[PDB]
């Protein structure tokens, strides 16, 4: 059996114009490229002490995808993506303690085209600062997983939710975490 | 070091 | 916006055994998820995987330069960026924080559910094991299996189903490859009294 798999994945979607451009090792993300400020984004800081990528590459790469996409959209007669629906799952990062800073985690796996809206929700209010997310992330069925994160401040008041909406749901799918 | 690129191959216009 | 969508997408895969003794390379082209053509560097050409491909894999197969560029994959490519990457991912061992607690706070003599939370650990493959007075439990144990959290770290909880009694002592075990002597944290029956 393998010890080890190295991934650059790349997608371009139409009619939306988006694209991304990653590598993965064992499912995690090294990095992946910004393409509007054509940049090297490295998943943990650490990871750029010393290996480097040259980002134009990728703009290179992503170009010769969509010219690919325009020539199998052809070949397929317009035959568009089937929507698939996302799984939603609300973890913490640690163990809750009252008072003791954690991280709310809102995975979003198993969907596809990768067009998501995520947004967390403290007492059913948009939460807009502290968050991050990561980029769109390959699964071996050719699907896409996500990540979003919201470093927070275990309380008895507060409650929260991740609500994600995608094609392929039939209303918004609204995920739970309370103390 | 510098991470390798691999390229895409262009699809046949037909 | 409910305009129907196409996605193309490319997956330029190395996998590796044993080392760098044996690699191969994929290089796949995917309409929606559909593959459709494929190089293998066990094959040494490409090939069609679906009709949607079959034009690309005779005319890149005609294009010698192109074959040869892939063929030296292997090297120029997987295994590089295997060296390249190799100290912060291939020898990347985070240590586990373990934590031990009941479910519910519950008198003893009742049933319950000893909690090993273990968090943070690099890579995914560890054994969690329970222990009740030194006797290794295998029944009733369930988990939430492996939780990849999306920041190179790793979760996982490990729940006994059991019914304490007073004395009694209960130890979550962790073997993981970070380790440099054993991982072992206890609860007392008698201190949740």
């Amino acid at each position: 059996k393998e010890e080890h798999v190295i991934i650059q994945a790349e997608f371009y979607l139409n009619p939306d114009q988006s694209g991304e451009f990653m590598f993965d090792f064992d499912g995690d993300e090294i990095f992946h490229v910004d393409m509007a400020k054509k940049e090297t984004v490295w998943r943990l800081e650490e990871f750029g002490r010393f290996a480097s990528f040259e980002a134009q590459g990728a703009l290179a790469n992503i170009a010769v995808d969509k010219a690919n996409l325009e020539i199998m959209t052809k070949r397929s007669n317009y035959t568009p993506i089937t929507n698939v629906p996302p799984e939603v799952t609300v973890l913490t990062n640690s163990p809750v303690e009252l008072r003791e800073p954690n991280v709310l985690i809102c995975f979003i796996d198993k969907f596809t085209p990768p067009v998501v809206n995520v947004t967390w929700l403290r007492n059913g209010k948009p939460v807009t600062t502290g968050v991050s997310e990561t980029v769109f992330l390959p699964r071996e069925d050719h699907l896409f997983r996500k990540f979003h994160y919201l470093p927070f401040l275990p309380s008895t008041e507060d409650v929260y939710d991740c609500r994600v909406e995608h094609w392929g749901l039939d209303e918004p799918l609204l995920k739970h975490w309370e103390f | 070091k510098r991470i390798a690129k691999a390229v895409n191959e262009k699809s046949c216009n037909c | 916006d409910t305009r129907p969508r196409f996605l193309e997408q490319v997956k330029h895969e190395c996998h590796f055994f044993n080392g760098t003794e044996r690699v191969r390379f994929l290089d796949r082209y995917f309409y929606h998820q559909e593959e459709y053509v494929r190089f293998d560097s066990d094959v040494g050409e490409y090939r069609a995987v679906t009709e949607l491909g079959r034009p690309d894999a005779e005319y890149w197969n005609s294009q010698k330069d192109l074959l040869e560029q892939k063929r030296a994959a292997v090297d120029t490519y997987c295994r590089h960026n295997y060296g390249v990457g190799e100290s912060f991912t291939v020898q990347r061992r985070v240590y586990p924080e373990v934590t031990v607690y009941p479910a519910k706070t519950q008198p003893l003599q009742h049933h319950n559910l000893l909690v090993c939370s273990v968090n943070g650990f690099y890579p995914g493959s560890i054994e969690v094991r329970w222990f009740r007075n030194g006797q290794e439990e295998k029944t009733g144990v369930v988990s939430t299996g492996l939780i990849q959290n999306g920041d190179w770290t790793f979760q996982t909880l490990v729940m006994l189903e059991t019914v304490p009694r007073s004395g009694e002592v209960y130890t979550c075990q962790v073997e993981h490859p970070s380790l440099t002597s054993p991982l072992t944290v206890e609860w007392r029956a008698s201190s949740a009294d």
